[PDB]
């Protein structure tokens, strides 16, 4: 449930960061997109391993 | 380790660590020591 | 976990729809490069363990160990030191919410 | 005061064989787009597939015709002679069905 | 047009039955031009699996009683004369395969088949391939436009698999809203 | 390999001295430049294939 | 008898040497004839297939003889044979393999109960072992069928890639552009022939359905 | 066709580059005649004094 | 070995064809390398992204995602 | 390059036959002492091979000349049995030229641009060349059994004097006719391959620098030199077991080492030397082919574009 | 015996096997530093 | 390039996904497709032919194509004669595809737009 | 512990990466259409060496 339930639909299922992702950072507010980034998908073995 | 045998197969686990064809292996394929 | 691992990569491999033989390549040049770099430590661990390990070689892996993080921790000031300094406009008419 | 240290490195060779692979074909591609046509010299590819089988096939000395001829016979009959021991039992099966009737 | 190069020339025998299937699903193809490919099909099964079954008692009547035959029996093992028997009836097999009659004429249906298609809609007959997924074969093919046949033409056509006639809505595509855009991604 | 023990033994014979040995490849090596600008230029027609050609004015 | 200026430059075009070479496709014979089915309004048919990706399929080879021909890059008899080759000698190693975890037929045993394998495992073992036999020889028999066919299409039909042919014949900066024949370059090609290539016209669909 | 070795003769195509010059150009001065007469004059005065 | 056996031959085959591609081979880029290259699914489909060795039999599209 | 070809112009069969006849002529006359010292070197090195280390290694073509003339015979005993080899090469090139040009003729491409690919032109050449040699065997057998005399001990000598007179002594003493085809396999081999190791890399080289560095006058002497080169390397050893098969005596007691054949002698000489003694004399015979070719073609090409310059051609066509 | 020749070239297969090995040994997979130099160099 | 281009087949893409109108779709008229057609590139007056064919030559026949398994690069690779043989003529038609010396002077080695 | 930190380490990264990305709504109102458009960002060079 931890690991792969929450952050599948935390990560897929919506665009829309928690208040952790950015609390701390000071960029303006925008949305999350799982294609268009590390076009190399080198986060594919990384997230197997 | 070609037509000359150098090492000795009864001291090795696996005869194929390098090319040759004058090395078999003592556990041969399907032979399992058990108790 | 092969379940687990298997599932989640073709998953992720689906939802984009990447080019199998580039990828393949890719990913088969990745796992031989972090198979050798691990090698080599599985190897000292292995062998360490009985009439290797000298007072001389634990000196040398302290150091060794002190040194890489000192390595990683110059670039890291650098960039530290890039972030403290970060340039920005006149403060009098280009950029005035600065102060 | 060092422990002896051993003398050769081939995974560390190969390791950095890789790393140069790696670097000159990713800036390749991401930069240049470029894919090296390995069958313009389709015999070094060749060469790697041969290697892929040429140890173990001199370990059983199949570069000899009739090696490989007598090879090819003794799997057949090896795979011949296990098709029939399984499928044996069937007229077993059918006669033991009349005693049962 | 003989020397005229078909669309589908370069198309392999389970991309042809994957596009009798993907037209006649999509009734481009309707159901009075199946028949025949279908006797076709099931004739060309039967002698496939039915072959080996005449051919071994005419290789005992003619082949195993020739002189090499009764040679290889007499002076080599049971065994040994079992794996030449069993050799020769599949090469036989394969040899059929390859070559049948039936096969042939179920492949000059689909050709037929083909041609109509072609006649039916122009050159837009090569936008019915797409990359058939691995180790589904023509005969797969072949049993799925059958099955789709018998769902079609029983007696559960509108109650528990959908009817052959087409209600699609009568519109324009020049004006009528479309789905996907161009270049951008839709809302 | 895994027969012997990783170790160097007392013998000094046991010295890895270098012996030299056949002298061809070293005409190559001598020839090299000749043989790599030719590789770089005249093989791979650098920078194009009229640059070395011998010159002639358009007809 | 023989005709006009026009008739007599048409009868040059079909002319079964005017476009033919000796190092190129014999189908330049017929060229003309070919072109005038094959170019119908000056129209190149794209016989590619239209396919939206979904993992459907990887690696696109769809059959072994395809593999072997793209993949493989095996586009000539020699490479060919250099692959039947490597073939057999992975059935002959996959065989020793086959036979050495399982001795039937070996040392007298004629029994897959009397081996330390079959005791090991048993009869998944015995299907395993089955299997990958199986599987070998079905590849060895289809590379084989294919450098079969290969042998049967060049050194027996002298058929041969032309591309390849023509690749081989020019290996570069040649300079290799003649005025007499066609071919060799875009500006030598026939005025007339790029019109009569494209003399006849498409056949508008029934839209039957 | 003559002997063994057979000297295949191969026609091109035209070529030409932007400058026709600084390259190999033979002087209408070098022939078999003018270029031997030279010499052997030359030669023929230095070896008299030597 | 079979793992380290397939790592070792296709190092020393890769190393092979970078050295003379990259030495003797660069006369005729067209010739020697191929074109290729794939983008994010958000933007459209690149026209380099289609299966290397087909692209005579095939043509590659997919539908963009968000 | 398929249709690169310009052969606008083709010699007629009985130009062709003497134009080759008096070429190869003057050619053989200028480049036989080459062959002669090339010989006595295979000889003398028989059963023994190359000895010596790097630098070193092989036979000196001048030492062997030196000795050759030391001996007190001149110039004039270079040219022993030049008789018999200028016979025997003249019957070789009629035979091979005929049956060259009635096939090429037969078989020739419609088109004057268009020429047979090499590998076709390399078939008929060694057939052609298989063909003559076997045909003039004889003339090649007494040509070296008289070199390898000198070199022999005069009791395993022959003691020809001339072609005729060799044939007539292989004839009656070894009995039958059929000891005069002794070596005809070996010279039948020789010949195919020196056939079909010329004619490829020297327009392979040739096109290639012409593509390099334009047209040019040395382009053709360089291709020549890459031909004669790579012609020797691939020819030398059937040459060699040629040698040997032709020198081995009759009476086995004579033969320093006795051979059987083709694979006897291969087998004796990979005993008795390395891979390497197939080698010997490797400079003579690379000095001796590339002479003989450039003489031939300087000669061959002045007269055809003689031929052509009458005849009207083109300067391009020529 | 019938394969002198045979047995020679045998033993010039032998003599090549081992000396890939040596040289990949000693050039190739080596860590001694003048040879590494002389590699470099 | 119009091998490569890929908006030509763009129209299938909707359909290959929603065939509620794929027949009314093939019911159309079809001007190009799965085909090409290249405009003239040398005038040419010939009022006898209506329609003349440029398509590249060794792009002429699919029967040799279809089994080659390279890209249709052969067909753009130096089939043409004609040459200009002027300084002044570019060689490359992207004129950003330069470096900025061993310095790396930004913004033109850090910007796409000049580097 | 650790596993909840990388997970937390990479759902921040991922966040901090993916803002270079401005991907936005934007409605032509002749077709009545939202359609997706990327751009590039602007803002303090502080945020970007942080
Ligand atoms: C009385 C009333 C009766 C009413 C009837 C009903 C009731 C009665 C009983 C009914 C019983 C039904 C049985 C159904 C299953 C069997 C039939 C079947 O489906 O066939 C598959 C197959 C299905 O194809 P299809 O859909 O019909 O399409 C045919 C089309 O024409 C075009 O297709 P294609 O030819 O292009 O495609 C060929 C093939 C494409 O090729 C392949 O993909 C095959 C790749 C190699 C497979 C090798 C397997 C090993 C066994 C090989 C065969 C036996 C040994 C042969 C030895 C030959 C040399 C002697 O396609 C496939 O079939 C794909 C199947 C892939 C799945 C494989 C399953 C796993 C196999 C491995 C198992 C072991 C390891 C894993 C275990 C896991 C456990 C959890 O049938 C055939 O078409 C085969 C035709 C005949 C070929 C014969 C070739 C020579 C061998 C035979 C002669 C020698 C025999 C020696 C032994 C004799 C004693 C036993
Ligand atoms: C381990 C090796 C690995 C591979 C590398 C190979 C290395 C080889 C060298 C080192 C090893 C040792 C050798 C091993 C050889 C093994 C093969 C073998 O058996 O060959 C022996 C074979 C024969 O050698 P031999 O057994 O010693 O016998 C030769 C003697 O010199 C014959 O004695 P002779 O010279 O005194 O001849 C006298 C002449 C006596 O004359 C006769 O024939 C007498 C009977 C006919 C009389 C009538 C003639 C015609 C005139 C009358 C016509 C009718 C009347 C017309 C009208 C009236 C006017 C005439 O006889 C002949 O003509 C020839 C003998 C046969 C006569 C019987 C009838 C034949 C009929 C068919 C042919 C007809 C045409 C022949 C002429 C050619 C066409 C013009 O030689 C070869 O094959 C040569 C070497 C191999 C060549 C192929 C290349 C293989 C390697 C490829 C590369 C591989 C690289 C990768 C590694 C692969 C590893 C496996
Ligand atoms: C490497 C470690 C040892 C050495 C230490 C020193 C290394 C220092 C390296 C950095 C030096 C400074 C330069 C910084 C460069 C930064 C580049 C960058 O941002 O690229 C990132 C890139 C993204 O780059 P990008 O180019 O795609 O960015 C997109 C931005 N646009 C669109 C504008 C181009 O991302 C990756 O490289 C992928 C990382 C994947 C990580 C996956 C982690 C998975 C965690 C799983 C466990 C958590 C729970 C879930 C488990 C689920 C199991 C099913
Ligand atoms: C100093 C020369 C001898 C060197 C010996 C040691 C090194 C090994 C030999 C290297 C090559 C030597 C040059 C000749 C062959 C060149 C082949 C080549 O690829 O060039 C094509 C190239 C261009 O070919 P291209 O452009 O048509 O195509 C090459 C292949 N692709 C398509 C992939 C690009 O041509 C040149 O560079 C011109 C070379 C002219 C050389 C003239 C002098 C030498 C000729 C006489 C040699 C006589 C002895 C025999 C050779 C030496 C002993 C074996
Ligand atoms: C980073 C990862 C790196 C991975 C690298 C590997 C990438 C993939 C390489 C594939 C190479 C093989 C050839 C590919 C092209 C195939 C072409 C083709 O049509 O097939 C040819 C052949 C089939 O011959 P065919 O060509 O006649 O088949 C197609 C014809 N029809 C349509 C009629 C079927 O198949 C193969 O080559 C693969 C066969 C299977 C290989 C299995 C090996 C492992 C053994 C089994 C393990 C257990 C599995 C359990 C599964 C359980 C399921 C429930
Ligand atoms: C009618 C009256 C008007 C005048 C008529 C003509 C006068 C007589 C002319 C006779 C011929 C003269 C030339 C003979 C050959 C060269 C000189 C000589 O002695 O050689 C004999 C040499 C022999 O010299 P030798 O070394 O054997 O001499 C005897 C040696 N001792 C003393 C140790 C015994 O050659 C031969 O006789 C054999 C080979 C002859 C055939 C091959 C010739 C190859 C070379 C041809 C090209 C040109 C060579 C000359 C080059 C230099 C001059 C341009
Ligand atoms: C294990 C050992 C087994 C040994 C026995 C079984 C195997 C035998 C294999 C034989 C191979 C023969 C190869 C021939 C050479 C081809 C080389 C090649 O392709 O080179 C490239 C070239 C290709 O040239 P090309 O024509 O394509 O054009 C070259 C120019 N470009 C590159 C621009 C296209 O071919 C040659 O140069 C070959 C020339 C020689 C051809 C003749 C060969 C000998 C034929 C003998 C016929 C019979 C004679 C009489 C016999 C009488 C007794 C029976
Ligand atoms: C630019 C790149 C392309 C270049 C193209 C141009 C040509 C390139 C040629 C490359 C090869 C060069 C070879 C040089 C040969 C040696 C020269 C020399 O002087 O050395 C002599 C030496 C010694 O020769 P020797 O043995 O005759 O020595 C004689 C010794 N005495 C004097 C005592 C009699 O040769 C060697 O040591 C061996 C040389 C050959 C090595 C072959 C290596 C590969 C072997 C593969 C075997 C595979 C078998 C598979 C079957 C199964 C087996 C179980
Ligand atoms: C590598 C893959 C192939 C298969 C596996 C390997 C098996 C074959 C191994 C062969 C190794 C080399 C053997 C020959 C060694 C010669 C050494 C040497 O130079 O000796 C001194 C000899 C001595 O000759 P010399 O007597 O003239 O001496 C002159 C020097 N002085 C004056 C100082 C004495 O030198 C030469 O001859 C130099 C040239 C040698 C050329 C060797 C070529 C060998 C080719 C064999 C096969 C036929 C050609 C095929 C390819 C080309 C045609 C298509
Ligand atoms: C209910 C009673 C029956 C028995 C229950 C048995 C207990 C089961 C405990 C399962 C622990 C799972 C650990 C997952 C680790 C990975 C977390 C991750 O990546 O984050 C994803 C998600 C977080 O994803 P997120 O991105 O939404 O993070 C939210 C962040 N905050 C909190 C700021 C809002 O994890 C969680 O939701 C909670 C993770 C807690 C990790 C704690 C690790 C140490 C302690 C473990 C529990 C020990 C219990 C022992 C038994 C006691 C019994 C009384």
């Amino acid at each position: 449930w931890c690991a792969y339930f929450v952050p599948y639909n935390i990560f897929f299922k919506t665009h829309m960061p928690l208040e952790h992702a950015y609390d701390n950072l000071f960029f303006p507010y925008f949305q999350h997109t799982h294609f268009l980034w590390d076009n190399n998908a080198l986060h594919i073995p990384t997230v197997g391993g | 380790c070609i037509y000359q045998a150098y090492q000795n197969p009864l001291r090795h686990i696996n005869t194929g660590h390098n090319p040759n064809n004058v090395y078999e292996d003592i556990v041969m394929l399907g032979d399992y020591p058990v108790q | 976990g092969l379940l687990l691992g298997l599932s989640s990569i073709y998953y992720l491999m689906y939802v984009r729809l990447l080019p199998f033989n580039k990828i393949i390549f890719a990913w088969i040049l990745v796992a031989m490069f972090l198979y050798w770099l691990l090698s080599g430590f599985v190897f000292f661990v292995k062998k360490y363990q009985y009439s290797k390990f000298t007072a001389a070689i634990q000196r040398f892996w302290k150091r060794t160990y002190i040194i890489f993080w000192v390595i990683e921790a110059g670039t890291f000031s650098v960039f530290f030191y890039l972030t403290l300094n970060a340039s920005s406009e006149p403060v009098y008419m280009y950029d005035q919410i600065k102060i | 005061r060092y422990s002896r240290n051993r003398q050769t490195y081939r995974t560390g060779a190969y390791w950095c064989l890789y790393v140069n692979i790696i670097a000159v074909v990713a800036f390749y591609f991401w930069f240049y787009k470029f894919t090296m046509n390995f069958g313009y010299l389709w015999w070094l590819l060749y060469s790697l597939i041969l290697s892929f089988f040429f140890s173990r096939a001199l370990k059983h000395r199949f570069y000899n015709p009739l090696n490989v001829m007598t090879e090819f016979k003794n799997g057949f009959m090896w795979f011949i002679i296990i098709l029939i021991n399984i499928f044996k039992p069937l007229l077993k099966l059918l006669e033991n069905n009349y005693i049962n009737l | 047009n003989n020397l005229r190069l078909k669309p589908w020339f370069h198309w392999t025998d389970e991309e042809r039955s994957h596009a009798i299937f993907s037209a006649y699903e999509k009734r481009i193809l309707k159901s009075e031009d199946l028949p025949s490919f279908l006797r076709a099909n099931r004739i060309n099964n039967v002698s496939t699996w039915v072959f080996p079954l005449i051919a071994l008692p005419l290789f005992n009547q003619s082949i195993f009683k020739l002189g090499f035959a009764q040679r290889i029996l007499l002076t080599r093992p049971a065994i040994e004369w079992h794996c030449f028997k069993i050799a020769t009836v599949a090469a036989s097999w394969l040899a059929w395969l390859n070559f049948s009659p039936f096969y042939r004429k179920l492949e000059n249906e689909k050709e037929y088949l083909l041609d109509t298609l072609e006649s039916r809609i122009g050159i837009n007959v090569l936008d019915l391939n797409d990359a058939l997924p691995r180790w589904t074969t023509s005969q797969e093919y072949n049993r799925r436009t059958q099955q789709l046949y018998n769902q079609r033409n029983g007696f559960f056509a509108g109650l528990l698999y959908p009817q052959e006639e087409s209600s699609r809505p009568l519109v324009d595509i020049a004006s009528f809203p479309k789905n996907l855009h161009k270049e951008k991604l839709t809302k | 390999e895994s027969e012997d023990l990783d170790f160097q033994c007392e013998s000094f014979k046991s010295q890895h001295f270098r012996k030299k040995g056949p002298i061809s490849q070293y005409l190559i090596l001598g020839l090299l430049p000749i043989l790599y600008f030719g590789t770089e230029f005249f093989y791979n027609h650098y920078p194009d294939e009229d640059y070395w050609r011998v010159a002639h004015p358009p007809p | 008898k023989k005709g006009t200026a026009s008739e007599e430059e048409l009868k040059k075009l079909y002319d079964p040497n005017t476009f033919y070479e000796h190092g190129d496709n014999p189908a330049f014979k017929q060229f003309m004839n070919i072109a005038v089915e094959n170019l119908r309004e000056g129209k190149l048919t794209d016989h590619r297939t239209y396919v939206v990706d979904t993992y459907k399929k990887w690696m696109y080879a769809r059959n072994w003889d395809d593999f072997l021909q793209r993949d493989c890059k095996a586009i000539t008899f020699p490479r060919a044979f250099a692959l039947w080759i490597v073939g057999t000698l992975g059935m002959a190693t996959a065989s020793k393999w086959c036979r050495q975890i399982l001795p039937v037929g070996s040392h007298g045993i004629t029994k897959i109960s009397q081996t330390q394998f079959f005791h090991q495992f048993g009869p998944l073992g015995t299907l395993g072992a089955v299997g990958f036999y199986g599987l070998t020889a079905y590849l060895y028999y289809k590379t084989t069928i294919f450098t079969v066919k290969k042998f049967y299409s060049h050194c027996i039909l002298q058929e041969r890639e032309w591309i390849f042919e023509q690749e081989r014949q020019n290996p570069g900066y040649g300079e290799y552009f003649f005025k007499d024949v066609p071919l060799s370059a875009e500006e030598h090609f026939n005025d007339l022939a790029r019109g009569e290539m494209a003399k006849k016209k498409f056949e508008k669909p029934n839209h039957e359905f | 066709m003559f002997f063994e070795l057979e000297d295949i003769k191969r026609r091109h195509s035209l070529y030409w580059d932007i400058y026709n010059v600084q390259g190999w150009v033979r002087r209408p001065d070098s022939t078999l005649y003018n270029n031997v007469k030279r010499g052997v004059t030359a030669g023929v005065v230095a070896s008299l004094v030597q | 070995l079979s793992f380290v056996y397939l790592s070792y031959r296709l190092a020393w085959v890769l190393f092979a064809y970078v050295l003379i591609y990259n030495h003797f081979l660069l006369g005729d880029i067209g010739k020697t390398f191929n074109v290729g290259e794939w983008d994010h699914r958000l933007k459209p489909s690149a026209e380099r992204d289609y299966p290397t060795r087909y692209e005579s039999l095939y043509i590659l599209d997919r539908t963009q995602k968000w | 390059m398929n249709y690169s070809y310009k052969r606008y112009w083709e010699p007629s069969t009985a130009e062709v036959i003497g134009l080759s006849l008096s070429v190869n002529t003057i050619s053989a006359a200028l480049t036989y002492p080459i062959e002669f010292v090339k010989v006595r070197s295979q000889i003398r090195t028989e059963g023994v091979g190359i000895r010596s280390k790097n630098l070193y290694m092989g036979i000196n073509p001048n030492k062997v000349f030196r000795e050759i003339h030391a001996t007190g015979n001149g110039l004039r005993g270079f040219y022993q049995g030049f008789e018999s080899h200028l016979i025997g090469r003249l019957s070789y090139l009629f035979i091979r030229n005929l049956t060259y040009k009635i096939i090429y003729d037969r078989t020739k491409p419609v088109k004057a641009h268009n020429d047979l690919s090499h590998r076709e032109k390399g078939v008929i050449a060694g057939f052609a060349g298989g063909l003559a040699a076997f045909l003039t065997s004889p003339a090649d057998l007494v040509n070296t059994r008289t070199i390898a005399e000198g070199g022999k001990p005069k009791e395993w000598r022959w003691g020809y004097k001339g072609l005729m007179d060799g044939i007539n002594k292989i004839a009656a003493t070894e009995g039958g006719n059929a000891a005069l085809f002794r070596g005809s396999y070996a010279n039948v081999l020789r010949a195919v391959i020196l056939n079909i190791s010329l004619t490829g890399p020297f327009d392979y080289l040739n096109e290639k620098i012409w593509i390099t560095f334009g047209d040019m006058t040395w382009n053709k002497y360089a291709a020549l030199l890459w031909a004669s080169f790579w012609g020797s390397v691939a020819t030398l050893p059937f040459d060699n077991i040629r040698t040997r098969l032709y020198a081995q005596n009759a009476d086995p007691t004579k033969n320093r080492l006795t051979y059987s054949g083709w694979a006897d002698a291969a087998k004796k000489l990979i005993q008795h030397e390395g891979i390497s003694g197939f080698y010997v004399g490797f400079y003579a015979f690379y000095i001796r082919t590339f002479l003989y070719a450039w003489t031939t073609v300087f000669i061959t090409d002045k007269i055809t574009s003689d031929w052509k310059r009458k005849a009207g051609l083109k300067e391009w066509q020529i | 015996n019938y394969f002198y020749y045979l047995d020679r070239i045998k033993k010039l297969f032998t003599y090549l096997n081992d000396l890939r090995k040596h040289i990949l040994k000693k050039y190739v997979y080596t860590i001694n530093h003048k040879r590494i130099a002389i590699n470099y160099l | 390039f119009p091998f490569l281009e890929k908006m030509k087949y763009n129209q299938y893409k909707e359909y290959k996904n929603d065939y509620l109108f794929y027949l009314d779709f093939l019911k159309k008229e079809i001007t190009d497709d799965h085909s090409f057609f290249w405009k003239a590139r040398k005038v040419i007056k010939l009022p006898q032919y209506s329609v003349f064919s440029f398509v590249p030559l060794k792009l002429m026949m699919w029967k040799t194509m279809i089994n080659y398994p390279e890209s249709f690069w052969y067909a753009a690779s130096r089939v043409v004669q004609s040459r200009r043989k002027k300084v002044f003529v570019t060689k490359c038609s992207a004129r950003t595809l330069t470096t900025a010396g061993w310095t790396f002077i930004t913004p033109f080695s850090s910007n796409i737009k000049y580097t | 512990l650790l596993l909840y930190i990388l997970w937390l380490e990479f759902y921040q990264f991922y966040h901090i990466l993916s803002f270079y990305g401005n991907i936005n709504w934007a409605f032509d109102y002749d077709e009545y259409i939202w359609t997706l458009e990327l751009d590039t960002r602007r803002t303090r060079l502080a945020n970007n060496y942080i």
